[PDB]
């Protein structure tokens, strides 16, 4: 999110959107890890 | 080449004469097949449906590295006028020739047809034993007095006199004979399909008299295309300039009839294979001697090399020859080139002198594979010779004209050489000679400029 | 052909991947280079080059 | 440039054809169906002089060929009935005869033979015997340089549901059709939008998927989107929309399989481990360590 | 995630067997310049569909700077 943050207010809007286009499968699959994560964490809590 | 040729005379072709060529469906069917692959593709696509299509869908259905042949395609269909642009609301739409269409549409479903398919009265001749025969007869003796050998029989005037008027077979009355071209050879050198096409476009050019008609010409022979070997035809079927070109075709071998002014005729071999094609005769082997050993018992093939092969021997396999330079030299004198003996000679080179040549390239690729050389099938001391034969002919070569020299003054003789070079007929110029020559087409533009 | 004796009789888990179709190229989990196409799997989500 | 063998692999079922009239509105589609396959063999014939088409039928006990009639029966005859005009073109007009009388005698002889109900389909037998006619083309070699294409034209009509007895047969004939290089095309006419065995075939082959809904029409469907003669396959695209997944189905359970289990013997596919320790395909004990392994569950502090 | 009888089944093949014998008019084959019009449209947005998912498939190059 940082490096997304510093290309929007280095070259604005033009290509910040290509690079999220470049970075977005591995977020997603870091998201959903975390996520897996938080809902087995919350299952062993309750 | 075929397609390439019959293509070209359909383009020459004016655009309300093909319109009129794509009455029948037979004729419609064979000009759709010549068509290249996505012309074909694109042809089917939009026969079966009565509405527009433009240009952007076509364009959309070719894959990216396969839009020159779209382009090709498009420029092909354009120039056969079987696509109608439409300039309405900005979009550059597409018609399909409509009788086209409608033509082509009636030969697939079966409908109305005018019997441009002819028919058929069951009644039939042997095809390899009569009908092969007679075609391979009158092709035999066609070559043969074409090659010109010694023949007791001759073809008919009519074919004479086509062949006095085209642009093969020479001919002088002052000895009263006619002489093979480079083209004439040529005709021998390409396959007998693309050989009876190419006879027949020169009979379609040279045909402008009233007596023929040629869209029903076109549609004659685009049936004969359509038909088959081996069964009977009605000549009822046909109008008249189609009943005298039924008989001239008779003449060529095209077509066999059991007697003249009958009401039925037989199609041949020839008729089928006009539109496209489907150890071997006249194969042979080149020493290094100029030795020819030629596995030939065809007369044709005997007559053909006897055009630059110095003929010694014959067997019922093969035939003795030699290379030698007065041979060379009258095939050169009778306009034969060095580089089509040569391809003749490739074409009808070996399987052993096939696989020896494999062999000499795979030990000179194990020995220096860092180059790549061609397969030289036949030894190159022969080809060099032949080569060296046509550079001896070929020493010297003449253009006749005028030369403009004798001038006190050198501005005169400038402008008159840059006049020269800019009219495009000058061979040679020099200041310090102070002379520049033209050639005899060129001499008069340049006579009427030193004149007024 | 295997030996009678070998009991190495187990299941392997694995997932069938989905055949993602993008017309912008992202970087592949396998390689770390751009990449049109590729396969995500479906337990991670991640991208893979070939199969 | 090249001529092609067009094998047009055709399931003609009474059941699913009847089931397909009931659920439309019109009745008889089979001669829809089978007109617009006649006027598409004749535009295939009429695409190139020297290619060539066969027609296999899938029927309900078992498969036929259509063109060219078994020679059996060029042996026997000619008794040319008059189904098809004979004022049409000859080289088309003998193939149309030739596939409409074998038609009226597969009709004739299932009328006589009706009593016998199957549940066994014989389309994966179809596509089997039309790639060993395309071997047997390729090999004879009369027509040097000769090309192929599958055309399957078979029909759902939401009444049989997936078949898991044809699997193995159509990857068979999907790994024959690539060693090939030749494509399957597929035509599903039906209600199902579905098909993803014969989806799976054309993607893999490299074929053309599509999928109608009503008879009517077909002949653009055919002479548009299956017209693509392998001569000009890698620079005319495919209009096979609806990708499909590539997964399979589960042994026990059947539904479509995510990350799952396979067994390591048989290659059987299981969504979850199979009750009693032992593979239902295989018969295979397996071990309660790494099955245990398996059955961990994640890691997460409290 | 309807079972037809054999006696209508026998009717619908009797059918096809009196349209086959009857007349197969390949004629009827032409659409009626609407429907092939849907067709087209179809089959051409499917088109549109696959050549921009295909348009293109070493990495690539991309637009930003290195
Ligand atoms: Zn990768
Ligand atoms: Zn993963
Ligand atoms: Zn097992």
């Amino acid at each position: 999110n940082e490096l997304f943050q510093d290309v929007l207010n280095g070259d604005g809007e033009s290509m910040s959107n290509t690079c999220t286009a470049y970075l977005k499968p591995v977020l997603n699959s870091i998201t959903l890890a975390t996520h897996k994560y938080d809902e087995y964490f919350n299952e062993y809590n309750n | 080449s075929l397609k390439h040729s019959v293509t070209q005379y359909l383009e020459e072709i004016p655009q309300q004469v093909q319109n009129r060529l794509y009455t029948s469906p037979a004729t419609c069917l064979a000009i759709y097949r010549i068509l290249p692959p996505l012309a074909k593709f694109f042809i089917m696509a939009m026969v079966f449906n009565e509405n527009e299509v433009p240009l952007l869908d076509l364009d959309k259905w070719v894959n990216s590295n396969g839009k020159l042949q779209f382009q090709n395609a498009i420029k092909s269909m354009k120039s056969l006028h079987l696509l109608i642009p439409n300039k309405s609301s900005g979009t550059l739409m597409i018609n399909l020739n409509p009788t086209f269409k409608i033509s082509l549409r009636n030969a697939l479903t079966g409908g109305e047809v005018q019997n441009s398919f002819g028919v058929v009265v069951e009644e039939n001749v042997v095809s390899l034993d009569l009908l092969d025969e007679y075609s391979a007869n009158k092709w035999e003796t066609i070559l043969h007095f074409m090659v010109g050998t010694p023949l007791a029989k001759i073809p008919s005037e009519k074919v004479l006199n086509l062949l006095k008027h085209s642009k093969l077979m020479e001919e002088v009355n002052s000895t009263g004979e006619f002489k093979i071209t480079n083209e004439g050879f040529q005709f021998l050198l390409q396959e007998i399909n693309s050989q009876l096409w190419t006879l027949l476009l020169q009979y379609l050019k040279m045909i402008e008299t009233s007596k023929m008609d040629l869209v029903d010409v076109l549609h004659f022979i685009f049936m004969l295309g359509a038909l088959e070997v081996g069964k009977a035809y009605k000549i009822d079927a046909l109008s008249e300039t189609q009943r005298i070109m039924l008989q001239d075709m008779r003449d060529y071998g095209l077509v066999f009839q059991k007697h003249s002014n009958d009401s039925i005729f037989y199609p041949t071999k020839l008729a089928l294979m006009l539109t496209s094609d489907t150890i071997p005769d006249g194969s042979l082997i080149v020493e290094t001697n100029f030795k020819i050993y030629s596995y030939s018992n065809s007369p044709l093939q005997i007559a053909v090399l006897s055009l630059f092969v110095h003929l010694k021997a014959r067997f019922v396999n093969m035939v003795l020859g030699q290379i030698t330079r007065e041979s060379i030299r009258r095939a050169l004198t009778n306009g034969i080139t060095a580089d089509q003996i040569i391809a003749y000679l490739e074409t009808h080179a070996h399987p052993q002198m096939r696989r020896l040549a494999e062999e000499k390239l795979e030990k000179k690729l194990e020995l220096d594979p860092n180059c790549k050389e061609p397969l030289q099938v036949l030894p190159p001391t022969v080809v060099d010779q032949i080569r060296l034969w046509q550079l001896e002919l070929d020493r010297v070569i003449t253009y006749e004209g005028s030369l403009y020299s004798d001038f006190e003054t050198s501005q005169e003789y400038n402008l008159l050489s840059k006049y020269a070079q800019d009219i495009g007929v000058l061979l040679w110029k020099d200041d310090k000679k102070k002379k520049f020559f033209i050639s005899k087409e060129g001499n008069s533009q340049v006579l009427d400029f030193a004149k007024r | 052909p295997v030996n009678k004796i070998n009991k190495g009789f187990t299941l392997v888990k694995m997932g069938f991947p989905t055949r993602i179709f993008e017309d912008t190229p992202t970087f592949c989990s396998c390689h770390s280079k751009l990449v049109y196409g590729g396969y995500f799997c479906p337990n991670c989500h991640s991208k893979v080059c070939s199969l | 440039e090249s001529p092609s063998l067009l094998t047009v692999i055709i399931e003609i079922a009474p059941k699913l054809w009847t089931t397909f009239d009931e659920e439309g509105n019109e009745k008889g589609s089979i001669i829809k169906v089978l007109e617009a396959l006649i006027v598409f063999l004749n535009a295939h014939l009429a695409f190139n002089s020297a290619n060539k088409v066969a027609v296999i039928a899938a029927y309900s006990q078992g498969i036929k060929y259509l063109y060219p009639e078994s020679t059996s029966a060029l042996k026997a005859s000619r008794s040319d009935l008059k189904i098809i005009n004979s004022d049409m073109y000859r080289r088309f007009r003998n193939v149309d005869e030739t596939l409409v009388e074998e038609i009226y005698k597969l009709f004739e002889l299932e009328k006589k033979q009706i009593e016998q109900n199957s549940q066994r389909s014989t389309l994966a037998g179809a596509m089997s015997a039309g790639l060993t006619y395309v071997n047997r083309i390729s090999k004879e070699s009369v027509t040097t340089s000769l090309k192929s294409r599958l055309l399957v034209l078979t029909c759902g009509s939401g009444s049989s549901k997936d078949e898991i007895f044809q699997y193995i047969p159509i990857m068979n004939c999907i790994f024959s059709a690539t060693k090939m290089k030749c494509p399957i095309d597929v035509v599903k006419i039906g209600g199902s939008k579905e098909s993803t065995f014969l989806q799976q075939t054309t993607d893999a082959t490299n074929g053309v998927y599509l999928h109608v809904e009503s008879t009517e029409g077909l002949i653009q469907y055919l002479a548009t989107a299956m017209f693509i003669d392998p001569s000009l396959r890698p620079i005319i695209v495919k209009p096979n929309h609806g990708s499909v997944d590539f997964r399979t189905s589960c042994y026990l359970t059947g539904r479509v399989v995510a990350v799952g289990f396979i067994c390591s013997v048989c290659l059987c596919v299981l969504s979850i481990i199979p009750p009693g320790n032992k593979c239902p395909a295989c018969d295979s004990q397996f071990d309660e360590h790494v099955i245990a392994k398996l059955k961990r569950k994640p890691v997460v502090p409290r | 995630t309807l079972k037809v009888s054999n006696q209508q089944m026998l009717q619908q093949l009797s059918l096809v067997m009196d349209n086959l014998i009857n007349k197969l008019d390949l004629n009827q084959v032409v659409p009626n310049n609407e429907v092939s019009n849907k067709i087209n449209k179809r089959v051409i947005t499917a088109i549109k569909i696959n050549a921009k998912q295909a348009k293109h498939n070493l990495e690539v190059k991309s637009t930003l700077p290195i």
